């Protein structure tokens, strides 16, 4: 009784013909709808009468929407609907971004700030800044050891200008545990790229 | 012989899984039956069964008067 | 033009209780089940409960079943959600919306209320602290970590507003000590660095507290 | 010469206006009837039908058993 949207996430430009699948682990008697939503809004009911460029196609345990042609008011997250069994039940869901250029990150790395030291707590903070696409991949690393469960990560929303996207990753230290090593170091991964940047305290 | 709503000469059986139009009428036509015509429930004491089930025009039975292509409801087969 | 407009969310510790209400106008709000669908921050929408149109059937995704209970006065044309027993998974944007076919039926939903916020915390009001994020013909980054506030949301701005170009304010993550945590960075000329000072000014209205923070360079 | 369910000897009518439990009982009592005996109904395919209307015992008739708002109901035993 699982259900997946593929693929999780796509690019696309202006004037394409976009594709989203959903699927479903048995036979879900029907499914429903297909639902828009930006950021901050409400959720909207998607329908194939205005000439509408939306469409779905279900069979069984497929769900399929399909968009003939994606406006830039178009770029949103799409989640599929589908009743069974005295219940209903969302798709994991598929955002839609624009499609651009690849462009690598700038790597900007933050040592705690001595007057958050003096709290007890150190912050490290590492910046990726207007990079594209979306999929990047970031690892702490204090020492040369990797770090795993210590760290949070927060992504910005699509540029309007340039459809860039940044990131940030802070890694949250005891004062006791900043003072207790060296080489803090953040790297990203892109592609076949890796970039490591690096301060030692 | 009936389980179900006996009116006149027809036998109305009750499904009461909710299914769209199109598996329901499938689903009676696998038992060599019709979902109910509306004229002939309408003026009856069964319409107070038949309420908001599918009819055999593709619209749900209503007596006092959206996308009918993809909404569920329940059903009843007869004939 | 079919209005939704709910209310009645707002911060609750765990345990305690919050009673939503969803005022419908412009249809014939007998005539049609209602349901409540549940978005987490940063998650997927969650299909939550469904009453029928008269009442009668109401059903229940299992997450909730015995802490919620969904009911409707179709005179007064508003649907409520009892919520019981809350935990912080709870936590959640809440939205009504209206089936559009009528009667005894499952559809989809071709309405939708504006949401309304419900946050599961024992944490209490604080404002957040501010630290420097100081930066060290480039191009040199800066910024402000706030840190340790709640609830949502803080605003922050550069200059009093003057400085928007190259500002990114990433969204708020919540921390393990049910805290949340931001951070603004702006990337500016390092030229600029000795002549332009920069400010953040981090407005937290849930506390009425504002805190502007001088970024120098080391 | 039942315009209704029947099934083994007895005859439901339903009654679509929604009242409450006392009401509907007073009113199948006018015409000498009495609402459903969930005991008779419950492993039949009148379940289907008499679900969620009102029993003789004050509740509504449920498949499953283990709020008193108006309901539908049927009348037995003319």
């Amino acid at each position: 009784i699982q259900m997946t949207q593929s693929p999780s996430t796509l690019s696309a430009s202006v004037g394409d013909r976009v594709t989203i699948t959903c699927r479903a682990s048995q036979s879900i008697s029907s499914w429903l709808a297909w639902y828009q939503q930006k950021p901050g809004k409400a959720p909207k009911l998607l329908m194939y009468k205005a000439p509408s460029r939306f469409s779905g196609s279900g069979s069984g345990t497929e769900f399929t929407l399909t968009i003939s042609s994606l406006q830039p008011d178009d770029f949103a997250t799409y989640y599929c609907q589908q009743y069974n069994s005295y219940s209903l039940t969302f798709g994991p869901g598929t955002k839609v971004d624009l499609k651009r250029t690849v462009a690598a990150p700038s790597v900007f790395i933050f040592p705690p700030s001595d007057e958050q030291l003096k709290s007890g707590t150190a912050s490290v903070v590492c910046l990726l800044n207007n990079f594209y696409p979306r999929e990047a991949k970031v690892q702490w690393k204090v020492d040369n050891a990797l770090q795993s469960g210590n760290s949070q990560e927060s992504v910005t929303e699509q540029d309007s200008k340039d459809s860039t996207y940044s990131l940030s990753s802070t890694l949250t230290l005891s004062k006791a545990d900043y003072e207790k090593h060296k080489v803090y170091a953040c790297e990203v991964t892109q592609g076949t790229t890796s970039v490591t940047k690096s301060f030692n305290r | 012989s009936c389980n179900g709503l006996y009116y006149q000469g027809s036998c109305y059986i009750l499904h009461s899984d909710y299914k769209s139009f199109e598996d329901a009428k499938a689903n009676c036509a696998a038992e060599s039956s019709t979902l109910p015509n509306k004229s002939d429930v309408l003026t009856t004491w069964l319409i107070d069964y038949v309420e908001d089930t599918w009819g055999s025009d593709g619209n749900p039975i209503t007596k006092t008067t959206s996308d009918v292509s993809q909404e569920v409801r329940k059903y009843f087969c007869t004939g | 033009q079919v209005q939704l407009v709910e209310s009645g969310g707002g911060v609750v510790q765990p345990g305690r209780s919050l009673r939503l209400s969803c005022a419908a106008s412009g249809f014939t709000f007998s005539r049609h089940g209602m349901h409540w669908v549940r978005q987490a921050p940063g998650k997927g929408l969650e299909w939550v409960t469904v009453i029928s149109y008269d009442g009668i059937k109401k059903y229940y995704t299992d997450s909730v079943k015995g802490r919620f209970t969904i009911s409707r006065d179709n005179s007064k044309n508003t649907l409520y959600l009892q919520m019981n027993s809350l935990r912080p998974d709870d936590t959640a944007v809440y939205y009504c919306a209206r089936q559009d076919c009528g009667g005894d039926c499952f559809s989809r939903f071709d309405s939708w209320g504006q949401g309304t916020l419900v946050t599961v915390s024992s944490a209490s009001t604080k404002g957040p602290s501010v630290f420097p994020l100081a930066p060290s013909g480039g191009t040199a980054a800066l910024g402000c970590l706030v840190k340790d506030y709640f609830p949502e949301p803080v605003t922050v701005s550069w200059n009093s507003g003057a400085l928007t170009s190259g500002v990114h304010t990433f969204p708020a993550v919540l921390q393990s000590s049910g805290l949340y945590s931001l951070s603004s960075v702006v990337t500016v000329p390092s030229s600029s660095l000795g002549t332009q000072t920069y400010i953040c000014n981090v407005n937290h209205k849930p506390s009425n507290t504002k805190v502007d923070k001088k970024v120098e360079p080391k």
